């Protein structure tokens, strides 16, 4: 569910937040993302 | 000596643009405040 604050457990990554489309390209092996201050600021949905 | 005092003043205000413009430590006192606050916050975010 996107655009609605939701409790989300991805492939074992657990967080609460709002999910939106993004303009950054992950490398093929790279699965999850992070930002300065080490927060998880992106995820690639496991199924799609 | 009004005309010279006026030209020396007029040129000096002219150089003050360049000296402020290029030298790196010119705005050091103001920049250090901004940097000191950001590191203090970043250590707090890292100590998480």
């Amino acid at each position: 569910v996107k655009n609605k604050c939701v409790n989300f457990n991805f492939n074992g990554l657990k967080g609460t937040g709002v999910l939106t489309e993004s303009n950054k390209k992950f490398l093929p092996f790279q699965q999850f993302g992070r930002d300065i201050a080490d927060t998880t600021d992106a995820v690639r949905d496991p199924q799609t | 000596n009004q005309k010279l005092i006026a030209n020396q003043f007029n040129s000096a205000i002219g150089k003050i643009q360049d000296s402020l413009s290029s030298t790196p430590s010119a705005l050091g006192k103001l920049q250090d405040v901004v940097n000191h606050n950001a590191q203090a916050l970043n250590t707090l975010v890292k100590q998480l």
